[PDB]
């Protein structure tokens, strides 16, 4: 079992935040916010390091590229921005999707961007030029979730229409759907590390691991509160393998993968925990929260 | 926004 602990509470967004993630590089936490605003932070010290300001709406999510270096970011304003963030500058506004950006993420080359929306669709993007490749029919819902596998070859993307789809990155070609029971709406998924699994997270309280390709669920989480947000979940592999996630109680929860078992529950936000991210070399949790509190931690554990 | 909550299906 863990022993994650609170060391830094980071604070100064004036609205919910949305979404935080850990540079590859493991120095950087960036933060996205309903203010419109994306924040760094030192991922050790919790030390506030900049603003990245432009967006004309609030941001759902943030995302880095493989070298730590840019930043792509999805907006309720219809569009992504990629940031220089040393600089700061906007180096370019991918414009296309008909609603409100919701999710992203870059491949690990970097030279593409994935992006859901809720226009149903998920797009590919070209990071050098900023032009969209491909438009994918996706869903006919709000797509809650996009994610490269570890080849990027693949991505898969979940909807509120209660599926998870395979996509190949390459021919725009669907490979899969999957297909669980009442067709919940899927409010977040994640290839593993391996990318032999999806983690699919459903607002029926559940989590739950996929072998996408047999169609079979492995695993399922519970015990948590998941109805009405759409909340990361992890995989930590720094240490013991966990399943982290947020909660709408207010807590960080954290399972033994193999077991399913709650080992820790991290508490002291006072809204929603909407994000967990998990450092990629250190035993080390970040989680946000909804607007009644606006923080964000950093939890460290010894194993 | 997705620090605005989905209704629940009722």
């Amino acid at each position: 079992k863990p022993n994650y602990a609170l060391k830094f509470t980071l604070a100064g967004h004036t609205k919910a935040v949305s979404s935080v993630k850990f540079s590859p590089n493991g120095e950087w936490l960036a933060s996205s916010s309903a203010d419109k605003l994306i924040k760094i932070w030192g991922a050790y010290d919790g030390k506030f390091e900049k603003t990245i300001s432009g967006h004309k709406l609030g941001i759902s999510d943030v995302a880095w590229s493989s070298d730590s270096n840019l930043l792509v970011s999805a907006s309720d304003d219809k569009t992504l921005k990629i940031w220089d963030v040393s600089s700061g500058k906007c180096l370019k506004t991918l414009k296309g999707h008909s609603n409100y950006v919701f999710c992203c993420n870059f491949n690990p080359q970097s030279n593409l961007i994935v992006s859901g929306s809720f226009d149903e669709s998920v797009r590919i993007w070209d990071v050098k030029t900023g032009k969209c490749l491909k438009t994918l029919p996706a869903h006919s819902d709000p797509v809650s979730a996009v994610h490269f596998n570890r080849d990027g070859s693949l991505i898969v993307s979940s909807s509120y229409d209660g599926l998870c789809r395979i996509w190949d990155t390459a021919s725009g070609q669907c490979l899969k759907t999957l297909i669980d029971d009442d067709n919940p709406p899927v409010s977040f998924v994640k290839f593993s590390p391996n990318g032999k699994y999806i983690l699919a997270a459903t607002l029926d309280n559940t989590l739950k691991l996929w072998d996408y390709s047999k169609g079979k669920c492995l695993k399922t989480y519970t015990g948590h509160k998941n109805e009405k947000y759409c909340i990361f979940a992890n995989f930590s592999v720094t240490g013991g393998k966990w399943i982290v996630s947020g909660s709408e109680d207010n807590l960080v929860y954290i399972w033994n993968l193999q077991t399913k078992e709650i080992v820790q529950k991290l508490q002291g936000h006072t809204d929603v925990v909407i994000s967990t991210a998990c450092h990629p070399t250190e035993n080390i949790i970040a989680s946000a929260a909804l607007e009644n509190d606006k923080t964000i931690k950093l939890w460290k554990s010894d194993c | 926004m997705r620090t605005e909550p989905r209704p629940p299906a009722p």
